[PDB]
């Protein structure tokens, strides 16, 4: 009976993991590591990604 | 500045390049314009 209790913290532990899944997102960008991006492409390049 | 004649993609700004490492590099706005020309027989004769 306890679940009302139970959500609570699955809720907040679902949303936290979903922003921590949005990190690994490249949102469109070719790769999703910072570092990357700029080693890879040169400054004018790599600012758009 | 007067540059070799086949590197005028290496003074592009924000791109490095060989004679603009030793030599130059630009901002990246760099706001201003770049004009470029050969200037074969001005400058070369064995100079």
């Amino acid at each position: 009976a306890l679940g009302k209790l139970q959500d609570v913290v699955n809720h907040n532990a679902q949303a936290l993991n979903t922003l921590v899944k949005q990190l690994s997102s490249k949102f469109g960008a070719i790769s999703s590591v910072l570092n990357d991006i700029f080693s890879r492409l040169d400054p004018p390049e790599a600012e758009v990604q | 500045f007067v540059i070799r004649g086949d590197e005028v993609r290496q003074i592009a700004p924000g791109q490095t390049g060989n004679i603009a490492d030793y030599n130059y590099k630009l901002p990246d706005d760099f706001t201003g314009c770049v004009i470029a020309w050969n200037s074969n027989k001005l400058d070369s004769k064995g100079n």
